[PDB]
């Protein structure tokens, strides 16, 4: 999960936040469709 | 594996690697690229010292990763520090160089722009606007109230599942004209749109 | 810091920001439900319970054709049967009794003192409610693909994404307790899924608010602006081209064109 500022814009910044959320947020456990943070990794 | 690493590189190709405790969604430690020093918050969990950055001299910083301690250590409030592409760039450099006189403030930029941005889409978009429009912002009550209330919101989302989506206790948030919204149920976009990741409190099902 | 919530008192608001209100504060078993403008009165206050009942004035909200007809009404909990006072709130605004599986709480017209009723579930702007003590419409911008804000355009007739401006009156919206996204300057105008289509999908545009199921919208956890119900479709810039200037309600593939953000 690398955010490189020298060639960064809102697009790649959002994709980066996207990657953080995808790897931190649980796939199985969500409540009202909001994921709980993962137990392990 | 309990920790999650991500890498922030600067405008000079200076890279740091930051470590997030997945359990509480806080930064525990970081390492500048090609450096034998690694730096740990005073309240970083033991396992972090024993698992992360083992091939380095691990230094204990003079504050904890709590907002209160970063604010007292930087001498200012989140309500004063500006966020944006350039101040991020600068914060990355400061952490790379391990400058002690800037560190707490350098963290306040990084944490807000990455960890608080991952927690709330409102904060994410506030930051994306800095990149888009080339211009920076220092957070008002609206971002500060979300940051400050993340754990309570998480607990109240989980709690509501025992009573038709209603909270156990009111959660005071603010809008972008600094006006008070007393949220007290899941049925607001302020909560449901906004929160992208929630802190575990209880084992409950929807 | 406890996850069990036993008892709670909030208030229920709906179409055109009107509150669920027990008729004239009258307490007798069989007193009528109405929409009334919001306020600090004990008849408008509602208390939810672990068993499933919702009460005002010591007595639970009830629905039964055999006793009261079509109408909705407060009645004593101990005397009444068990099934006519269970309730369930759903994430996209639907208040309904599980025991009457086809049905849903409804205000048939939007104007003060309307009697509320249980009607067949069409997932309509009228059948939609916001449960929560904050009853005012949530004002702010809507930001979509490429950090463009939704703009009410062409004398407020047609809506599409334009580039952000601070405090443009037409770029702000007001999300109402009923489900509707109203224009900030004018509230009689509202967002709607129109009958005119593009590539076999309905074009979204503004119209006068009637309270139909073309007009009820919900902000989902995935970041979509979506329709309520098991079948789901979401708001969508068509093919991510702002130049076309049209939003289409589509099957929720959940890509960036269907990502939105309430920037309040
Ligand atoms: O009739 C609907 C309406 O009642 C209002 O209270 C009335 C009350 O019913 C009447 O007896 C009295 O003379 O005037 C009151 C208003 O000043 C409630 O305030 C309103 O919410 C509705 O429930
Ligand atoms: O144009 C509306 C529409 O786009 C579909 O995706 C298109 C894409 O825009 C186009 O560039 C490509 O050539 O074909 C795709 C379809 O196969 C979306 O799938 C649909 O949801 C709409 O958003
Ligand atoms: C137009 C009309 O009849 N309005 C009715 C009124 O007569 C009736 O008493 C009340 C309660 O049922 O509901 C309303």
């Amino acid at each position: 999960a690398n955010l490189r500022l020298s060639e960064a814009n809102s697009g790649t910044y959002k994709t980066f936040i996207g990657r953080v959320r995808e790897e931190l947020g649980s796939e199985t456990y969500r409540l009202y469709g909001i994921p709980v943070l993962k137990h392990s990794l | 594996n309990r920790f999650y690493l991500l890498t922030l590189t600067s405008n000079q190709d200076e890279s740091i690697t930051l470590a997030i405790d997945v359990e509480d969604m806080v930064a525990v430690a970081y390492q500048p690229a090609g450096s034998h020093e690694s730096y740990f918050f005073l309240n970083a969990p033991q396992i972090a010292f024993h698992t992360l950055f083992t091939d380095t001299h691990q230094n204990v910083l003079n504050f904890d990763n709590t907002f209160k301690s970063l604010e007292n250590a930087a001498g200012t409030t989140r309500q004063t520090i500006v966020l944006g592409v350039d101040p991020l760039d600068f914060a990355i450099s400061n952490l790379f160089n391990a400058d002690p006189k800037l560190l707490p403030l350098s963290f306040l930029v990084i944490i807000q722009m990455v960890l608080e941005a991952s927690k709330f889409r409102f904060i994410e978009q506030s930051v994306a606007y800095s990149f888009k429009n080339e211009k920076t912002f220092l957070p008002d009550l609206a971002i500060v109230s979300l940051e400050d209330n993340w754990s309570e919101i998480s607990l109240q989302i989980q709690a509501s599942t025992s009573l038709q989506g209603l909270f156990g206790s009111v959660v005071e948030l603010y809008n972008s004209n600094n006006e008070l919204i007393e949220v007290d149920s899941i049925y607001y976009p302020i909560i449901l749109a906004n929160v992208a990741l929630q802190l575990y409190h209880c084992q409950v099902s929807t | 810091n406890e996850c069990l919530v036993e008892t709670r008192t909030t208030r229920i608001s709906g179409r055109d920001a009107l509150c669920v209100d027990v008729a004239g504060a009258l307490t007798s078993d069989g007193s009528r439900l109405i929409l009334y403008p919001c306020g600090q009165q004990v008849n408008q206050k509602w208390t939810f319970h672990s068993d499933g009942t919702v009460r005002s004035l010591g007595k639970c909200l009830a629905t039964n054709n055999s006793k009261f007809g079509n109408l909705v009404v407060i009645y004593d909990c101990s005397k009444l049967a068990a099934e006519d006072i269970s309730w369930d709130v759903s994430v996209g605004g639907t208040i309904m009794n599980p025991n009457y599986e086809d049905l849903a709480l409804t205000s048939n017209k939007a104007t003060r003192s309307t009697n509320l009723t249980m009607e067949v579930n069409t997932y309509s702007a009228s059948q939609g409610w916001r449960v929560g003590n904050y009853v005012q419409p949530i004002i702010g911008s809507i930001v979509g693909l490429d950090d463009m804000c939704l703009e009410a355009t062409d004398g407020n007739t047609n809506m599409w994404l334009e580039e952000c401006v601070p405090n443009q009156r037409e770029q702000s919206w007001a999300l109402y307790s009923d489900g509707t996204i109203r224009v900030d300057d004018n509230r009689e105008l509202c967002v709607t899924a129109s009958s005119s289509t593009y590539d076999n999908w309905k074009v979204i545009t503004i119209l006068n608010c009637d309270g139909s199921n073309n007009q009820r919208w919900v902000f989902l956890a995935d970041g979509s602006i979506s329709t309520p119900g098991n079948q789901r479709l979401a708001m969508d810039v068509a093919r991510s081209d702002v130049d076309l200037k049209k939003i289409i309600l589509h099957r929720p593939h959940g890509d960036l064109n269907q990502q939105w953000v309430l920037f309040y």
